[PDB]
């Protein structure tokens, strides 16, 4: 089928948001993805710490959840552990931090709303993703 | 990326490394021109 | 390793000893009645291993044999943390806590076996007579440790049979799978005795070295034959934090 | 955009170059 | 000279072989193609100025020539950050002009100038059986080799330094003051083993000595160069060497061959004259930073990572080297010998310490262990990051292994080069590079084996 | 013959969280649990019943509030060296 | 006439039955030495613990092993790329058990090797011959060093070397496929056309000369008693094999310069394994084969599978199975 | 172990001089051609 | 038992090896 729009309808927030990428937002978002997040995301996966992964359930599973896109751009703003009870913003990359994350400071919010939205619609794209290392 | 007064020639930067390699197709050339004598 | 760098000491073999502390030590470590002191880095080189052999006659004395360490300069315990604790009475109670406390070692007998062993002293509480006021040279810590499987339960035969990973069975024979005894992977948790004959205490500095002498069984492979009992002499040294 | 097209116009004069050298020489009568 | 088969009796597939007698037009070939080296210098340092980001690292953009660039400590500062993108710019700039003289010389030379200059010039003019003349243009070669050297110890020295991976307080461009001319340690590299652990002039860890040995080389360079302008080779050379030019070039193609494969192990090990910062881990570094990444992680979680033992029964996170050294534990193992400015702090004299492995682990330790494991020297052809069974979507080849795999390729055909040139040169000396002779057929006139 | 990890799950333990054998990532579903919360549990091992998980020293009123609620999740078996030793129940070499 | 000069009439002699030279001098000893350890290890070697892990493997006959099944196998992954002659174990039990046998064996194979081409030169030069041979020679000992030096180079260990047995190969080959996917590397495609087509133009130059012979036997005895040896004639008709082929594909297409024909046939073998040599040393860097894995999304983004995916598939499955327990860490770097 | 590595030293340099000195006996003498 | 078989079937094919080098029909011009 085509990338249609129900493909790119995603969930907002935890109050039942929903929003909807454009092509472009998704394409923007994967593009961004596959340059910054590939590197230890492949598939989903974590490659340094695969407790944590960016599976579906385990996104949903964080604390607070993070399959809606304000909660990834949240983490991906200031990062917290799993438990949301550690502060990881010297320990991921963020915005925030640009002085020790530069591969991050060129980014916009339109640019983090794009690669969370794209984080959310990739899972339903391939049955693989935040699985296994090796699956 | 190359500093700004220079981004015209992008494009001409883009294709310059891979010139030797048209020299050594230039080698044939000129020998197929002389017949390979 | 005396007071080198690892530059010093790298390649070398000095890494698998452990330190000594002089000569012209004939100190004692004075200790309050009822207070414990930390041990900062305690070591154990073994420098002889003996495997008692088992005799197919019956009922006869079985005369511990001398091995040969096939695996190489891999055998010490070190930067090991414990407390010793003074006892009501006097007792001296020496208490391992962790570092690293576990070598796999394995030693060449004579006729070709191989024995694989856990050597540790994980979790020693080992203990000395009552009125101990002070360490000295006449401080002995007898006592037990635990004796992990060899192998652990993530192991995997050459069959791909584990205990809680691998196969159950005998996949390579369909008809006969489930006929074969190590199909079922056992990690007994095993015992150990050991003592720690403190002969040489610096009392100033607070290290104290010594003899050690332990008994333990070898490797089952996770239960696939009886384990062999394993003794090992070696040497010891610790610093003991007085305040 | 035109990136490639110009990228393809400095290829394609690059290119041509060397065989104009050779052609020039063949039909001019210069040695070869 | 004759410029066809007839004539010369090489084919066209053989053509630069008719220039071995004709010094002016050999020598247009030569300078054509110097001229070929540098305009690639320059037009692929311009590409790459180009196509770089400079705030993402330069080993993630598949560019090789501008860590040469930063390692000489020009654009960078701590942590290898790109301070400025000109100097760079410059010396592509510099290569592509210079290129231009170089192939308008070689072009002069190759096509009007004068086919042979013996009778030219008896300074320029030379006969491969003229070995004064043969050993005078080593001796040109020697001195500007040395002084090369030499203008490396300057720039290190006198000119803003060099970039000094090992650096206290962060890698960090700094000025060698006191390089290391101590000859027991210079030619001391010389003698360590080729093997793991010595690694023989591999491991060479530190700018004191690089610079210390680039001074020495600076010094034997114009010495010998000295020494060749002024004698001639004498009997036992003369006796036990092949004097031809193609002789010659078989000699150079062995040396060539030899300094390929040393170039490829070098920038697969060393990350002293290869810093990470600049050329990505090793993939020792890489192994080594998966092991710190997950012995962090799980003392985090709360593994006693000291005394937790593996499925097989050695330590998980730790063990012993064969000499008794407390290394990482898993496959790692192999990579014990790695030394790296990340994982040195926690090193003791035993190798690593518990203590500062429990208590001493800075967070930019963890985020360099993390890019590090994440960059690891694995890649498929097609520039697909990570190990061969990952999937398309990471777009990495590190710059060690484009290195490393190219320059032992060419070491190795530049071996098979030196045995065809050696073999032919000796069998054109003795006269039989044409066939056999049927009337005189040496093994006609042999003995029968049995 | 059932080894003996194939026997817990036999046991309450192949059907829900064991406190005294439960690997670091079978508390993930926990939402505020892992890393911490999961940690300081597995830290405080063995527990008799599920109940004095909530006697765990030093514990957090959060944390208090979070092992109240998901007390349903919980089960105590005898801890089995099988899954505990090495330090298995923080890595099991699974990834 | 002098000791050291008679001593290098005999060495450099073209009457020895076996042709000796300077490169013999070091080819001899350290063959025989190779030969000699290999045969003794692949005999009754004890178990070597490969990987490091305190897991011996079985190589030798004595221990259990068939023909098929034998080895010598590669010393322990603890050894990784240090050098470890016997004089450095503490017995000869310690050295055994860590492989140091296999150390032996390689550097000296591997010395004698090169050692067999420099004597092919040697001797050519001796004869008064062409001196090439040796560079054709030069394509299997660019594949052995892959194999047995440069691999485990790049790799940081010997243990990652080819092991001396012949399911020992196969395990190095299967690894390697799962490793580096060595079926997708432009190189071993053409070490197979390298190979494939050497023996093509093998069977082909065998059956045109064999069908071009000319008539010189009775039906009975055998065609090759129709040439003599250095028989100054040729033993076959060219110009009839040439008709052939030229009529079996098109005139232009066939040979009918002999040296030229046979300078293709050496040039085809050598180049293709020399490729494949190459592509082995680059594997060892791990510049591997092509991965197209997920290369084809359908357009709303899922993967269309392709053979290249089946491929990783059965990758895959030799990747998360090879030394089982060796692995503690989630990615296989080393 | 030490007289072990000591013979192999010796044994070794003993093959490698012999390789050396008998390259540099005139060995582009040594052919059936010309000898210059 | 096996292993003898192995080894009598080497020691086989390097007895021939010998044989056909040192005891060969000698190549002879005629
Ligand atoms: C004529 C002369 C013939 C001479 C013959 C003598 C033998 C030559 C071959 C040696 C074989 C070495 C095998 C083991 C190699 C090895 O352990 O590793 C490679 C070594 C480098 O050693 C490594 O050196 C490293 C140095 O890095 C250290 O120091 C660094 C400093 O930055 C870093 O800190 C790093 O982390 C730290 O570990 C470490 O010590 C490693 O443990 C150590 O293994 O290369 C080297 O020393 C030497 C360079 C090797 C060249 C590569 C072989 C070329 C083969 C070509 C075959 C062609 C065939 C064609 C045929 C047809
Ligand atoms: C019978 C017939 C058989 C023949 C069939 C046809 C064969 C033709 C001859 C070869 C033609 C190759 C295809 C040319 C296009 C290409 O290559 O395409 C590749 C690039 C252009 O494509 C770009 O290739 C890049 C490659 O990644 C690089 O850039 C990335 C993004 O920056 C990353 O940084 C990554 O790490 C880095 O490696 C990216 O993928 C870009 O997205 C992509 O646009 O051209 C380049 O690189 C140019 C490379 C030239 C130098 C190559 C040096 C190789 C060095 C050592 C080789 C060792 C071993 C060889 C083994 C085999
Ligand atoms: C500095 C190094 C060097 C120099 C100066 C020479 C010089 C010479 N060589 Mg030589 N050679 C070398 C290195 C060198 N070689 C190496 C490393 C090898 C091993 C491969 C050889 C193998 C070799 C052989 C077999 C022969 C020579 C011959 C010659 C003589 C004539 C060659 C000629 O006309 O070129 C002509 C150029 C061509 C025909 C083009 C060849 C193109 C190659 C094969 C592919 C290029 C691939 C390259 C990486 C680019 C990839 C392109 C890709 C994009 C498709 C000449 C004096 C001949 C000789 O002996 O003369 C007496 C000869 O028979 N060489
Ligand atoms: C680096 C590569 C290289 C270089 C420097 C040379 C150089 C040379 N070759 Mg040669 N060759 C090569 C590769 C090379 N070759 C290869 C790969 C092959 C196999 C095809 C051959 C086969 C071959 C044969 C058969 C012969 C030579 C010959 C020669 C010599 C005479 C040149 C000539 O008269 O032709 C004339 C060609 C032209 C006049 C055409 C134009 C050439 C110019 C230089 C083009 C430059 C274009 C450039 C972009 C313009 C910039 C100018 C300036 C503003 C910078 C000369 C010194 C001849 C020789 O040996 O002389 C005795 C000879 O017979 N070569
Ligand atoms: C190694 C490279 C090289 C060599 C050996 C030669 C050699 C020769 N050239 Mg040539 N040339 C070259 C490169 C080279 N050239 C380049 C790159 C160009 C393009 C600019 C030229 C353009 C050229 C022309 C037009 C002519 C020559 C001529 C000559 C011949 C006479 C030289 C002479 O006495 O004049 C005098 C030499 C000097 C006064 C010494 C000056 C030295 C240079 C120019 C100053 C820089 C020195 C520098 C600091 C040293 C290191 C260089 C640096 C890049 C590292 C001679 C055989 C002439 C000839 O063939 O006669 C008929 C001739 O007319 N050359
Ligand atoms: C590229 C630079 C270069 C080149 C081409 C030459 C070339 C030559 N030099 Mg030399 N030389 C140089 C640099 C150079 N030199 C420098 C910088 C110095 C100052 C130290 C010298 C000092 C020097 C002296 C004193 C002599 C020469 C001599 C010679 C001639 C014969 C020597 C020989 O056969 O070599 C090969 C070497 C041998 C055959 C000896 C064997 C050496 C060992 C056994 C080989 C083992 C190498 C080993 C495998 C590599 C490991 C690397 C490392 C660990 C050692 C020859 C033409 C001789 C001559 O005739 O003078 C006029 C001579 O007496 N040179
Ligand atoms: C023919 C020969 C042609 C050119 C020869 C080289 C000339 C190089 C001169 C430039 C030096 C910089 C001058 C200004 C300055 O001080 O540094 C300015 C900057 C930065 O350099 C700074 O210099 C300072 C001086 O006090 C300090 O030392 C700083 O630490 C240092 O960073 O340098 C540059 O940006 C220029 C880049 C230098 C690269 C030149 C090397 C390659 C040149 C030619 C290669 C051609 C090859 C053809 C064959
Ligand atoms: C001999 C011969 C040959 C060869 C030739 C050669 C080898 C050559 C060369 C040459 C060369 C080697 C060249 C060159 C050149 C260069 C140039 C011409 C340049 C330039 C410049 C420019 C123009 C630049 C510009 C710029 C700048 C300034 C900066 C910015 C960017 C840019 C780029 C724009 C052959 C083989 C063919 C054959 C025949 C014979
Ligand atoms: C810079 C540097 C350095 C230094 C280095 C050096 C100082 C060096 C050197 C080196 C050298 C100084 C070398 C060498 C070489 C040699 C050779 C390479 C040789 C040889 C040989 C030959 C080739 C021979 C041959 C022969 C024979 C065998 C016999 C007969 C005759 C003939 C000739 C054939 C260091 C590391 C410190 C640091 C880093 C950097
Ligand atoms: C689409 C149609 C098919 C396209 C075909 C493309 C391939 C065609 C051949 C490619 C060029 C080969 O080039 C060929 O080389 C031969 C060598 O025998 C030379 O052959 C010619 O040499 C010279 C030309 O200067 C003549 O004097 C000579 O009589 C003639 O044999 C020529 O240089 C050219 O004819
Ligand atoms: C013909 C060519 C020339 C032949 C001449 C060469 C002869 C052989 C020389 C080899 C020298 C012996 O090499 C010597 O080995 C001893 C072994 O005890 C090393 O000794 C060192 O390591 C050994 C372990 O092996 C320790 O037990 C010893 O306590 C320590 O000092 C020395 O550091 C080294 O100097
Ligand atoms: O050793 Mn034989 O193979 Ca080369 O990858 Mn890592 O190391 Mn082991 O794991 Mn997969
Ligand atoms: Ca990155
Ligand atoms: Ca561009
Ligand atoms: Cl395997
Ligand atoms: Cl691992
Ligand atoms: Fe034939």
């Amino acid at each position: 089928v085509e990338l249609t729009e129900s493909t790119r309808t995603i969930p907002l927030d935890e109050a039942g948001g929903t929003t909807t990428l454009t092509a472009r937002q998704f394409t923007n978002g994967q593009k961004i993805f596959v340059d910054t997040c590939t590197q230890c995301h492949l598939q989903g996966k974590t490659k340094t710490n695969n407790n944590v992964s960016l599976g579906l359930a385990d996104l949903a599973g964080a604390e607070p959840r993070r399959d809606n896109v304000l909660a990834l751009v949240e983490f991906l703003k200031n990062p917290k552990s799993y438990d949301g009870e550690d502060d990881y913003s010297e320990l991921h990359p963020n915005i925030s931090r640009p002085d020790i994350y530069p591969e991050m400071r060129n980014y916009t919010e339109d640019d983090i709303f794009d690669v969370a939205g794209y984080t959310l619609i990739a899972p339903k794209l391939d049955e693989r993703w935040g699985g296994t290392i090796y699956f | 990326k190359l500093p700004e007064a220079y981004q015209i020639f992008d494009p001409l930067v883009d294709v310059l490394p891979v010139i030797p390699l048209f020299f050594l197709a230039l080698a044939f050339v000129w020998q197929a021109a002389v017949g390979f004598k | 390793k005396s007071q080198l760098t690892y530059d010093d000491i790298v390649n070398t073999g000095l890494a698998n000893v452990c330190p000594e502390i002089s000569s012209f030590t004939r100190g004692t470590i004075e200790v309050e009645p009822n207070t414990k002191y930390f041990v900062s880095d305690f070591c154990m080189e073994p420098q002889e291993y003996f495997v008692k052999e088992e005799p197919v006659n019956k009922r006869q004395k079985a005369e511990y044999v001398k091995g040969k360490v096939l695996t190489r300069q891999t055998t010490s315990l070190e930067q090991i943390r414990g407390s010793i604790a003074v006892g009501a009475d006097g007792t001296l109670t020496f208490k391992e806590k962790d570092g690293i406390d576990f070598q796999p070692i394995t030693v060449l007998l004579p006729g070709g076996e191989e024995v694989p062993f856990f050597f540790t002293v994980k979790n020693f509480t080992g203990t000395t007579e009552p009125g101990f006021t002070s360490i000295n040279s006449s401080t002995d810590f007898v006592g037990d440790f635990n004796v992990p499987s060899y192998r652990g339960a993530g192991f995997l035969d050459p069959k791909a049979r584990g205990l809680y990973t691998g196969y159950d069975n005998a996949v390579a024979l369909p008809s006969a799978a489930d006929k074969f005894r190590t199909n079922k992977k056992e990690t007994p948790l095993g015992k150990g005795t050991l003592s720690l004959q403190v002969t040489q205490v610096d009392g100033s500095t607070g290290e104290i070295a010594g003899i050690f002498e332990s008994e333990q069984p070898s490797d089952t492979d996770l239960g696939a034959k009886e384990p062999l009992d394993v003794k090992v002499r070696g040497i010891f040294y610790g610093r003991v934090d007085t305040d | 955009n035109l990136e490639p097209i110009f990228q393809l116009t400095f290829l394609g004069l690059i290119v041509l170059a060397g065989p104009a050298v050779v052609f020039v020489l063949a039909f001019r009568g210069g040695d070869l | 000279g004759g410029r066809d088969l007839p004539s010369t009796g090489f084919a066209w597939w053989s053509g630069n072989a008719r220039l071995i007698n004709l010094s002016g037009k050999l020598l247009g070939a030569h300078v054509a193609h110097a001229g070929l080296i540098v305009f690639w210098a320059g037009a692929m340092t311009l590409f790459e100025v180009a196509h770089f980001i400079p705030e993402k690292p330069m080993y993630e953009q598949g560019l090789i020539l501008l860590p040469h660039i930063a390692t000489l400590g020009w654009g960078v500062g701590p942590a290898g950050e790109v301070t400025d993108i000109f100097p760079f710019f410059v010396v592509g700039v510099l290569h592509l002009i210079s290129s231009a003289v170089l192939g308008l010389g070689g072009i002069y030379h190759a096509l009007r100038g004068p086919e042979v200059l013996e009778e030219y010039s008896s300074f320029f003019g030379y006969d491969w059986k003229d070995k004064n003349q043969m050993t005078n243009i080593i001796g040109y070669h020697l001195i500007l080799l040395g002084c090369g050297a030499l203008l490396l110890v300057f720039k290190a020295m006198f000119f803003g330094g060099v970039y000094d991976t090992w650096a206290p307080g962060g890698g960090d461009v700094r000025v060698i003051t006191n390089p290391t001319l101590n000859p027991a340690i210079i030619f001391g590299y010389l003698l360590k083993a080729p093997f793991g652990g010595e690694g023989w002039i591999i491991s060479v860890n530190n700018m004191e000595d690089i610079i210390g040995g680039h001074i020495w080389i600076g010094l034997i360079c114009i010495s010998g160069g000295i020494w060749h302008i002024l004698t001639k080779p004498f009997g036992w050379a003369r006796r036990a060497l092949i004097w031809s030019g193609e002789a010659y070039l078989s000699y150079s193609l062995g040396a060539l061959s030899l300094m390929g494969f040393i170039a490829s192990v070098f920038v697969w090990f060393n990350n002293t004259a290869y810093p990470s910062e600049f050329y990505g881990p090793t993939g020792m570094e890489a192994s080594q930073s998966q092991a710190f990444t997950f012995l962090v992680r799980d003392q985090r979680l709360g593994a006693n990572i000291a005394s937790a033992q593996g499925p097989t029964g050695l330590g998980k996170y730790l063990m012993r080297s064969p000499s008794g050294e407390i290394i990482f534990g898993g496959e790692t193992m192999r990579f014990w010998d790695f030394r790296g400015p990340w994982l040195e702090p926690l090193r003791g004299p035993n190798g690593l310490d518990l203590d500062k492995l429990r208590n001493d682990i800075q967070p930019w330790q963890v985020r360099r262990a993390a890019e590090y494991m994440t960059h690891a020297p694995l890649g498929s052809l097609n520039s697909v990051g990570g190990v061969i069974t990952d999937v398309n979507s990471f777009n990495y080849v590190s710059p060690r292994a484009w290195l490393a795999t190219s320059h032992f390729v060419l070491g190795f055909f530049f071996l098979v080069g030196h045995l065809w040139h050696a073999g032919r040169a000796r069998a054109a000396a003795a006269g039989f590079e044409k066939g056999i002779d049927r009337e005189t057929e040496p093994t006609l006139f042999m003995p029968d084996l049995d | 013959e059932l080894n003996a990890v194939d026997a817990k799950l036999t046991t309450d333990f192949g059907q829900k969280i064991d406190l005294n054998n439960s690997d670091i990532r079978d508390f993930r579903g926990l939402r505020g649990f892992y890393p911490n919360l999961a940690s300081e549990i597995i830290k405080n091992a063995p527990y008799d019943t599920v109940e004095e998980v909530l006697d765990i020293p030093g514990l957090s009123e959060t944390q208090k509030s979070r092992l109240e609620a998901n007390l349903g999740s919980f089960t105590v078996t005898e801890p089995s060296i099988e899954l505990t030793s090495g330090d298995d129940r923080i890595n099991p070499g699974v990834y | 006439a002098s000791l050291w000069e008679q001593f290098c009439q005999w060495v450099t002699s073209t009457n020895n039955r076996i042709y000796v030279g300077w490169f013999g001098t070091l080819m001899i000893p350290t063959l025989l030495t190779a030969t000699t350890c290999f045969i003794i290890a692949f005999i009754a070697a004890p178990p070597v613990d490969i990987d490091g892990i305190r897991e011996p493997v079985a190589g030798s006959l004595l221990y259990g092993n068939n023909i098929i099944s034998g080895a010598v196998v590669p010393s322990s992954n603890a050894i990784g790329l240090h050098f470890y002659p016997i004089w450095e174990a503490a017995s000869l039990d310690e050295w055994l058990y860590n492989g140091g046998p296999y150390q032996l064996v390689v550097f000296h194979f591997l010395i004698g090797i090169f050692c067999y081409m420099g004597r092919q030169w040697e001797l050519s030069y001796r004869l008064g011959m062409r001196p090439w041979i040796c560079v054709a020679y030069s394509a299997p000992v660019s594949a052995a060093t892959a194999v047995f030096l440069i691999y485990p180079i790049g790799q940081g260990s010997f243990s990652d070397g080819m092991p001396l047995g012949i399911s020992g190969t196969f395990n190095f080959m299967i690894v390697f496929q799962a490793e580096h996917n060595i079926l997708m590397h432009p190189f071993h495609m053409l070490g197979v056309a390298g190979v494939f087509g050497g023996s093509l133009f093998s069977a082909m130059h065998g059956s045109l000369v064999t069908s071009s012979l000319v008539r010189e036997t009775t039906e009975v005895e055998s065609q090759n008693y129709g040439y003599k040896f250095g028989q100054e004639e040729e033993t076959y008709n060219i110009v009839a094999a040439h008709g052939y082929f030229g009529r079996l594909i098109f005139q232009y297409a066939s040979f009918n310069n002999s040296r030229s024909l046979h300078f293709f046939l050496g040039a085809w073998p050598v180049i293709g394994i020399w490729f494949t040599a190459m592509g082995v040393s680059t594997m060892a860097f791990n510049l591997n084969g092509f991965n197209f894995n997920q290369s084809i999304l359908d357009s709303q983004g899922r993967v269309i599978g392709t053979w290249a995916d089946v491929l990783n598939r059965a990758n895959i499955g030799f990747e998360v199975m090879h030394e089982r327990n060796a692995h503690n860490f989630p990615l296989d770097l080393a | 172990m030490l007289t072990l590595k000591i013979a192999v030293y010796i044994v070794v340099g003993l093959f490698i001089s012999l390789f050396i000195f008998g390259f540099l006996s005139s060995d582009p003498t040594r052919n059936p051609g010309r000898k210059d | 038992m096996e292993s003898v078989a192995y080894i009598l079937v080497l020691t086989m094919a390097l007895a021939v090896l010998f044989f056909a080098i040192a005891f060969r029909e000698p190549p002879r011009i005629e």
